[PDB]
């Protein structure tokens, strides 16, 4: 199937409680496989999957000076930012990254991304073509500019099509078990009275890998998009995640009523009723 | 500004009593990152709660799973108890096994 | 495995 790696770094100050905190995460898909926190007694990259396990000890060193350097750097950026946004010492603020790249079903690179925010905003971003940049306000100019002095665009065109796709393809290849398998939802549709003539119909999907589901209802096969209660997708905690539909319906017209669950794991699409 | 967290508490496994399970509390869409969540027993805080580490979905909403072994029983009830910047109180949401 | 010198350009 198509595969991403992204990694996502959260740099948060905090005036009067120390030095800006710095974490970074790394993903292969909804699978993290290791973590960098500055808090941490003795911050190193640890892994979080078994299957990156194996890299050496020169892969662990390589990383946490990475982080280390990320962590110092982030820092001075942070005050940067408050300068640019004429912003009091006194606040809070986070610039988050997200950056990666991402695979199509022939393992051949998609599109590559680099995303920053300062305070939950969208802030710069590598345009598609890895060359140019959007930014988002006239402070965001100013990262642009400086980043353009600095060739970073050419620097990240260079890892996302070449180091990014590299390990994330070798990750791949060393998880192949668990990364490369679909696990499909086990799926039911529950009952319950909600009055003396509405009862509600809710479809669970659970146990599934990875995140990406779909999950409706229709009655006489009509979306009942607007009707449709759905949760956000959950984590299990065991790699799979979680997701209902619940629609209330009146009472007798229950087997006008289908749930319909799409997801990679399955071999084909569900349709599922209530089943008293 | 800020995004007050959605939140979710339900069983990683479907809830049988008297059968060992992972009660679990998962609080997302939020910003700014920190918040404070507790894993509630009849009222009480749970001690040895652990929790994912901390990230973010494409929107830059910030989530965690919050989550500890329990054994579902008929009476015992549970639930999680989160603050955040944006609520003015601590927010209770209880286990409910149909949800 | 995560970018090096790229972002260790201060913002």
């Amino acid at each position: 199937g198509s595969h991403s790696m992204r990694y996502f770094y959260t740099a948060m100050s905090r005036p009067g409680r120390g030095e800006p905190r710095f974490i970074a995460v790394g993903y292969v898909d909804d699978t993290q496989f290791v973590r960098f926190d500055s808090d941490a007694a003795s911050p190193r990259t640890e892994p979080r999957a078994p299957w990156i396990e194996q890299e050496g000890p020169e892969y662990w060193d390589r990383n946490t000076q990475i982080f280390k350097t990320n962590t110092q750097t982030y820092r001075e950026s942070l005050r940067n930012l408050r300068g640019y946004y004429n912003q009091s010492e006194a606040g809070s603020h986070i610039i988050q990254r997200m950056y990666g790249c991402d695979l199509g079903p022939d393992g051949r690179l998609l599109r590559g991304h680099d995303q920053s925010a300062y305070d939950g905003k969208d802030y710069i971003a590598l345009n598609e073509d890895l060359s140019s940049w959007t930014a988002a306000d006239t402070a965001a100019q100013i990262t642009q500019r400086k980043w353009e002095a600095a060739r970073v665009a050419e620097q990240l065109r260079a890892y996302l099509e070449g180091l990014c796709v590299e390990w994330l393809r070798r990750y791949l290849e060393n998880g192949k078990e668990t990364l490369q398998r679909a696990d499909p939802p086990k799926t039911h549709v529950t009952h319950h009275p909600v009055s003396d003539h509405e009862a509600t119909l809710r479809c669970w999907a659970l146990g599934f890998y990875p995140a990406e589901i779909t999950l409706t209802w229709q009655r006489d096969g009509e979306d009942q998009t607007q009707d449709t209660e759905l949760v956000e997708t959950r984590p299990a905690g065991d790699r799979t995640f979680q997701k209902w539909a619940a629609v209330v319906v009146p009472s007798g017209e229950e087997q006008r009523y289908t749930c319909h669950v799409q997801h990679e794991g399955l071999p084909k699409p569900l349709t599922l009723r209530w089943e008293p | 500004i800020q995004r007050t967290p959605k939140i979710q508490v339900y069983s990683r496994h479907p809830a049988e009593n008297g059968k060992s399970n992972f009660l679990n509390c998962y609080v997302s869409g939020f910003h700014p990152s920190d918040i404070e969540v507790d894993l509630l027993k009849n009222g009480e805080r749970i001690e040895k709660v652990e929790h994912s580490d901390l990230s973010f979905s494409k929107d830059w909403s910030f989530y965690l799973l919050y989550y500890t072994e329990f054994t579902p029983t008929e009476k015992d009830e549970y639930a999680c108890r989160v603050n955040h910047v944006t609520l003015s109180q601590p927010k209770i949401v209880k286990w409910d096994r149909d949800m | 495995h995560p970018v090096g010198q790229a972002d260790y350009f201060e913002y």
